């Protein structure tokens, strides 16, 4: 997929949710909270535990695959 | 929406 990922007709609207996760997870205020609360925070958001451990993998300075969110 | 009203949501719930 990398570019186009192949969602309901054009490309899911995935990576930008989980952009946006990143941004909550970097917030000082929630990095204050306990890990379960984050997660569970994400998780009644519509975000999924695979989508959640992607947001937390970005939320450092790393990219595993070259793309860069 | 924005991000706001949950990201205050969490943290004033979790303080």
């Amino acid at each position: 997929g990398a570019m186009a990922t192949p969602g309901s007709e054009n490309v899911l609207p995935r990576e930008p949710l989980i952009a946006t996760a990143v941004k909550f997870l970097q917030n000082s205020r929630v990095r204050q909270s306990p890990l379960a609360t984050r997660r569970a925070f994400l998780k009644k958001k519509g975000l999924t535990d695979e989508e959640i451990d992607m947001a937390f993998q970005q939320s450092g300075t790393a990219a595993d695959e070259p793309s860069s969110l | 929406a924005s991000e706001d009203e949950l990201v205050a949501e969490f943290l004033q719930d979790q303080n």
